[PDB]
């Protein structure tokens, strides 16, 4: 296939930055402002080892620890990136509560520490997320919606680990 | 090998063909056109309402006099001459001087994901490789028109 369709959903708790991420990377801007509200899909194509994807990205509206799992981050979904904000430890404390509600539901899996150029504000190291991710037996990565490398590197490293492990369009 | 694979060839036929809906069993296309014949661009009418299907169920009935020990079928599935998807299916072993039916399942993408008709119509070729196992007995090709 000259191009590979795959859909990924972005999750984690309002305002780490799963927009801007998302935005950064189909649109090559960091957006002003996106409504925080909003849950919408974003279509990309990005090549990874010389093949073509074709990225169905559903940036979602945001959960916390008391939100129950939408059936619908869970239907034909190739790969999971959860997101939280390293200026935020309520935002960790709620992705180790979405994993285990999306694990309850259902896995390519990845942990984005964000926010990373914030470093005035930021209260999780790296290596205490590094160690989340390991536990998950899950990819980790830290970005900023702000810089266009890190969030394409995101999107990159969730297909490569899709890869490691159905429907035609045509019948 | 290569003299194993004519053999093979030469006595292997596609008898019929069937398309049903994978739930109800209901025949939506058949054919008894050999569409394994080499070196020929074979034509198929398919209803379009099949890309409507959540999945497919295909019947092939085959002979071959020849054993094979594990046969299987790679099909590339080119829109405007280039590969838009990939099929396989394995048969497994097959009885020498043998008349087969190979039921496998196809399986629809999301309904938002499906290529609509308009767009794959006379559009689409399909290029099967028969195997068995590692050695490529023949290849075919049918046009596909979703009417
Ligand atoms: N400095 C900085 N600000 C960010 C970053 N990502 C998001 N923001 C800001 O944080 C706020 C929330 O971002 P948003 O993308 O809407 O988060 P969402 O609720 O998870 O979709 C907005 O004001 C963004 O401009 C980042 O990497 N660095
Ligand atoms: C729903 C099924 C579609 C659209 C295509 C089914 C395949 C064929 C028709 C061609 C099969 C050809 C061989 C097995 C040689
Ligand atoms: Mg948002």
């Amino acid at each position: 296939p000259q191009s590979k369709s795959r859909k990924i959903a972005i999750l984690g708790y309002r305002s780490v930055g799963k927009s801007s991420l998302t935005i950064q990377f189909v649109e090559g801007q960091f957006v002003d402002s996106y409504d925080p509200t909003i849950e919408n899909t974003f279509t990309k194509l990005i090549t990874v080892n010389g093949q073509e994807y074709h990225l169905q990205l559903v940036d979602t509206a945001g959960q916390d620890e008391y939100s129950i799992f939408p059936q619908t981050y869970s239907i034909d979904i190739n790969g999971y990136i959860l997101v939280y904000s390293v200026t935020s430890i309520k935002s960790f404390e709620v992705i180790k509560v979405i994993h285990g509600k999306l694990l309850d539901m259902v896995i390519p899996i990845m942990l984005v520490g964000n926010k990373k150029d914030l470093h005035m504000e930021r209260v999780i190291s790296y290596e205490e997320g590094k160690a989340l991710a390991e536990s998950w037996n899950a990819a980790f990565l830290e970005s900023s919606a702000k810089e266009n490398q890190t969030a394409v590197d995101v999107f990159r490293r969730i297909i490569l680990e899709a890869e490691k492990m159905q429907g035609k369009s045509s019948c | 090998k290569d003299e194993r694979a004519r053999e093979i060839l030469r006595g292997f036929k596609l008898n019929w063909m069937n398309l049903r809906d994978a739930e109800t069993g209901k025949i939506l296309w058949q054919g008894t056109e050999d569409l394994s014949v080499p070196g020929v661009e074979h034509e198929a009418r398919v209803p379009k309402k099949i890309l409507k299907c959540k999945a497919v169920s295909r019947e092939l009935n085959f002979s071959s006099t020849e054993q094979m020990e594990k046969f299987r079928l790679e099909q590339k599935v080119y829109f405007k001459g280039q590969c838009l998807e990939e099929w396989f299916f394995e048969f497994g072993f097959v009885i020498p001087n043998s008349t087969n039916t190979w039921q496998s399942l196809i399986e629809a993408a999301p309904e938002s994901q499906m290529m609509p008709a308009s767009v794959l119509t006379g559009n689409v070729i399909i290029e099967t490789k028969f195997f068995d196992d590692d050695l490529l007995v023949s290849t075919s090709r049918v046009r596909l028109f979703y009417v």
